[PDB]
């Protein structure tokens, strides 16, 4: 069930594939959550030389969160103070950098910003040989057990403890699930296969899953992300965020209309939604409330990604979306869009929650074509009771003309955010998800005539995927503290116990060994030691009395045995030797490193005339 | 070049410049070297079995 | 002037050709005729070393006859005890690559090399007793083939950059160089005297070298292919070589010429390995059909065959004290026969 490092020796295999990768670097790593916390570690517990740096970054960091002025011009001081005169008496920081710095502050003025020459000059000094140190270190050592893991996920329903169904849909349902890995609280999405093929949705699901993976980094907090994405024989998955609150369209029902104040906090909340999408080049295209999910505390994302798309390539031309919150430009014949569309749903959408309805939609009509010809066609008839500023608002929002709309004149976001409506918000306050929330939630047989072909199933042979930095999130708050404990206490005793076993040190220390790290053979688990000429390999207790020279090897396939993917080296006696690997960077790095060996090996040989082998036969 | 030329005539005048014995001769010392010392060669004059560390001998230094 | 001295090379080659003609009176093969045939040796194995994990490309006997040391595929140098199969050290080589080893008249030192272009030497017993590494020898610019001792402090070695050399082991500098051969050089052999020196290429030709003086006294052509392997005649006035064409020679210093070939049509394989008995009555020569051959270098005949490894013959070599011979093979085992 538990999550289980692999032993320290997977160093050799796993350097080596981040290597060729060009993924051992500082900013790589340091960039990382698990780097991250590695590298700290390694500088504040083992590292005397850089643990005022690190300390002082962690200082920083603290500042660059905090709320509000007052609270700035008293840390910035305070930070001043104390660990600034062990730095200057120490490593010192340029005179170009203070001078910024200083001379903000003796004018009282204090923005984020204030300390970032320090956060450049401390890097500066962290990447260079205090870096080198740290890969040499046991805290690289660990990064490399844990990124093992990371590049090994296969999910499978097993992996998964799932409860309570939140959600029907077209091709499956939503369900509430807890990853048995860590204990972490999702929602599942399982999409039924045969459903798809009934319904054709073959790019409209494969689609989403592009979509989700395009806005699931940056850690967003007004998104339902995606962390996995993984697929059974019969059945699609996505690994969600979980929201326990209802839609808004559930909400709005119960509730009736909301007032301005109220409107203004969703809006708020789903306008920075919609910019991170927008930054990375995605444009929604069904925003109603039905599609905004609240989670317990009644904090706001925006959630179905299935009509979404990319605009980045090229810009999309279709009438896609629900026909009450669908843009001017999306429902024309062959007119292209972006993000535009978008601002025009807002104002659909915003409208609804203020009178009950889309603005297009009058007395409960159910005509999609009349409801088209309003967006294209009517002015939209604003109340009284309603504001000033929230007119001003709304009719920029439901402009029909593009170059005459909010958000669309070259800021984006920012027109939205700095218009008179939103005037009272400080928006890094929304984006901190600190202003109250206004509502806070109270506590089949149709496909059997279709079957799944293997031509079928090669559609969504590249579906599953792994979100780094949110496994990396996931791992970091639940069991990744506690693991490294554990590992640290078995990697400990395993070296006590062969310190009583007078420890024979590394059989590949010394040599010209390539790499090296456990496989198994035909199964038969060993120990191997690729060398530029041969492959050893041992058993748990002696040094290796056995072995494959390199001249022999033909040639270093892939193939599969009951269905995991295996090494097949082809001996020039005729015979094969067949090798199986315990996570697929060790596979993908053994085959490459087997067939840069015999190709080297076997040039090498020709030249020698003592190595070669020559003619026998009349 | 006309170093790597010269360099050979050079030795081969060398070479031409030893002085040399009638093959007659030449066998005749090295069939003299091997009667003399045929008595020593144990592969054509065997030891005894326990003087032989290979077949019968159990005392060594 | 190119075509000038391109003549007198001729020239000079053809007064050197009838100028040995002049002393082929008789043959070895005639001289001999009146002694009496060794007859049918049949040596036996007596020992199996086994350790090796992959082909034995070098052996070498130490002067007390007993221990040996083998360089292998393996990456190791091994040291045995022939008399009870021990091994003394098991040494792990810094590269995979080794062609050859050598074993100190002294028994002190051993060493060894290959495609690192260096001639590793190694203290087989320092002030602790972990055997090391006591000196590189970079130089060549081309694989070690093979590496000899004069002394601690001295050893020679060829190579596959076309020249051989001799080193002084303390400094690790070259005091001499033999420049001459247009070939991969391949084996070496010290004149018991070692004054002397012979070696043998990829050109087809031996050379006698002078130590001291640093240059070639005579080449002896006659093979039609790269000779592989070379040995002294215990007098050292005489040498044997091997090669691809599938044929042995003796060739005599003094008479400057090929004296003998020993070459049974049924043998087309070709020699890796030439080895003297201590009176020089027997050649032994190892063949890549698996076998070592037994001649009698005096009249030519073949008088037996050692025959028991699954793979080529890579090397052998006969005890200062005639007692055994040992033969190492791509099968990963040496054998000790008599
Ligand atoms: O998105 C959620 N719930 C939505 C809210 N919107 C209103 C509809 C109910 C529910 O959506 C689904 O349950 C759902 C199920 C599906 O199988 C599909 C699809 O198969 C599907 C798709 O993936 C893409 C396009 C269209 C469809 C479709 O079913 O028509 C879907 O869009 C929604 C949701 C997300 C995370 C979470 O923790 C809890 C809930
Ligand atoms: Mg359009």
């Amino acid at each position: 069930k538990k999550i289980l490092l692999p032993e320290p020796s997977i160093r050799s295999v796993m350097q080596k594939y981040l290597e060729d990768r060009g993924e051992v670097t500082f900013e790589k790593i340091f960039s990382q959550k698990l780097g991250y916390l590695l590298f700290r570690d390694f500088c504040l517990n083992h590292l005397e030389e850089a643990r005022p740096l690190v300390e002082f970054y962690e200082e920083i960091k603290k500042y660059e969160k905090l709320e509000t002025e007052e609270e700035r011009v008293a840390r910035s001081r305070e930070i001043f103070d104390s660990y600034i005169m062990k730095e200057l008496l120490a490593h010192p920081f340029s005179k170009s950098a203070t001078e910024h710095v200083q001379g903000h502050l003796g004018k009282k003025q204090v923005p984020p910003d204030l300390f970032q020459p320090y956060i450049e000059e401390i890097c500066q000094n962290l990447r260079g040989d205090v870096f080198q140190k740290f890969i040499e270190s046991d805290k690289f050592t660990r990064f490399c057990q844990w990124k093992n893991v990371e590049l090994n996920i296969h999910l499978t329903m097993n992996d998964f403890s799932v409860h309570r169904i939140i959600g029907r849909g077209g091709f499956g349902e939503v369900y509430g699930c807890r990853k048995a890995d860590t204990g972490k609280m999702y929602a599942m999405k399982c999409l039924d296969k045969k459903r798809i093929k009934m319904k054709q949705g073959e790019t409209l699901a494969l689609n989403e899953r592009i979509m989700l993976s395009l806005v699931s980094t940056g850690d967003c907090p007004f998104i339902v992300c995606m962390s996995y994405a993984f697929h059974t024989p019969d059945k699609l998955s996505f690994i969600l965020d979980l929201m326990n609150g209802g839609d808004l369209h559930y909400h709005l029902s119960q509730h009736g209309v909301f007032s301005e104040a109220d409107m203004r906090f969703y809006a708020a909340e789903i306008i920075l939604g919609l910019e991170h999408m927008h930054n990375r080049f995605v444009v929604y295209r069904d925003l109603k409330p039905a599609n905004i999910l609240l989670d317990e505390h009644g904090h706001v994302r925006i959630s179905d990604l299935g009509l979404a798309c990319d605009f980045s390539k090229k810009k999309p031309h279709a009438s896609v979306g629900t026909h009450g919150y669908m843009a001017p430009e999306v429902l024309q014949k062959g007119v292209a869009y972006d993000s535009s569309a978008d601002w025009f749903s807002l104002g659909c959408m915003l409208f609804k929650l203020l009178r009950g309805h889309s603005p297009f939609r009058q007395h409960k009509t159910k005509d999609k074509h009349e409801i088209d010809r309003m967006t294209l066609t009517m002015a939209v008839e604003l109340p009284d009771s309603f504001s000033p500023e929230l007119r001003s608002l709304l009719e920029g929002l439901l402009q029909r003309d593009v170059n005459r709309r909010l958000g669309c004149l070259g800021r984006g976001a920012q027109e939205v955010k700095e218009s008179p409506f939103f005037r009272s918000l400080d928006w890094q306050m929304v984006f901190l998800q600190k202003y109250p929330p206004p509502l806070i939630p109270p506590r089949e047989e149709d496909t059997k005539g279709i079957k799944l072909l293997d031509s079928d199933q090669e559609l969504y042979r590249n579906f599953p995927l792994t979100i780094s930095e949110r496994w990396q999130q996931e791992v970091a708050e639940t069991v990744f503290d506690t693991i490294n404990a554990e590992t640290d206490r078995l990697e400990a005793r395993k070296k006590a116990k062969n310190k009583q076993l007078g420890h024979e040190e590394d059989y590949a220390l010394g040599k010209d060994c390539i790499m090296h790290g456990y496989m198994s053979k035909m199964w038969q688990r060993r120990y191997f030691y690729l060398f530029p000429n041969r492959l050893e390999w041992r058993g748990e207790g002696e040094a290796p009395q056995s072995l494959l020279t390199m001249e022999e090897i033909q040639s270093v396939e892939e193939t599969q045995i009951k269905e995991r993917k295996c090494l097949l080296l082809k001996i020039r006696g005729g015979k094969q030797f067949i090798l199986q690997c315990d996570s697929d960077p060790e596979l993908v790095q053994w085959k490459k490193e087997l067939r840069d060996a015999y190709r080297e090996a076997q040039q090498l040989v020709q030249r020698v005339p003592k190595m070669k082998n020559k003619p026998r036969s009349p | 070049s006309i170093a790597q030329a010269r360099k050979l005539v050079e030795q081969l005048k060398m070479e031409a410049n030893i002085d040399r014995i009638k093959v007659s001769k030449a066998a005749a010392d090295l069939m003299a070297y091997c009667e003399a010392h045929a008595k020593e060669d144990p592969l054509l004059t065997p030891v005894p079995a326990s003087e032989n560390p290979f077949r019968e001998k159990k005392f060594f230094c | 002037e190119l075509d000038q001295l391109r003549q007198e090379a001729e020239q000079l080659k053809n007064q050197i050709r009838d100028a040995r003609k002049a002393c082929a009176d008789a043959t070895l093969s005639q001289i001999t005729n009146n002694i009496d045939p060794v007859g049918r040796i049949q040596m036996r194995t007596r020992r199996t070393l086994r350790g090796h994990l992959a082909k034995i490309y070098a052996m070498h006997w130490g002067t007390d006859s007993r221990l040996l040391v083998s360089a292998s595929q393996d990456g190791k140098l091994i040291i045995w005890d022939s008399y009870t199969t021990n091994k003394v050290h098991a040494i792990p080589l810094r590269s995979s690559w080794v062609m050859t080893c050598a074993y100190a008249p002294s028994g002190n030192y051993v060493a060894c090399g290959g495609l690192d272009n260096i001639c590793s030497i190694y203290n087989l017993k320092t002030r602790e007793g972990n055997v090391r590494v006591s000196r590189e020898l970079a130089g060549h610019t081309g694989y070690l083939s093979c590496c000899r001792f004069l002394d601690d402090n001295q050893i020679v070695t060829s190579s596959g950059d076309t020249t051989c050399a001799l080193w002084d082991i303390e400094t690790g500098q070259q005091t001499t160089t033999f420049t001459g051969h247009t070939g991969d050089v391949m084996s070496l052999s010290l004149a018991p005297d070692t004054r002397l020196f012979v070696s043998g290429a990829c050109d087809a030709s031996a050379k006698l070298w002078d130590v001291r003086e640093g240059m070639c006294r005579q080449t002896f052509t006659g093979h039609e292919s790269d000779i592989n392997a070379i040995c002294f005649f215990p007098n050292g006035n005489a040498f044997a070589t091997g090669s691809d064409d599938a044929t042995c020679r003796l060739f005599d210093l003094r008479a400057d010429q090929e004296l003998m070939t020993y070459s049974h049509d049924n043998i087309i394989c070709g020699i890796t390995s030439v080895s003297f008995s201590k009176s020089g009555r027997l050649l032994l020569a190892g063949y890549d059909d698996f076998n070592c051959n037994v001649w009698d270098a005096l009249k030519a005949d073949r008088a037996g065959v050692l025959a028991g490894h699954d793979n080529r013959v890579s090397c052998l070599g006969v005890t200062d004290d005639g007692m055994a011979v040992a033969t190492g093979s791509w099968d990963s085992f040496l054998k000790i026969w008599n």
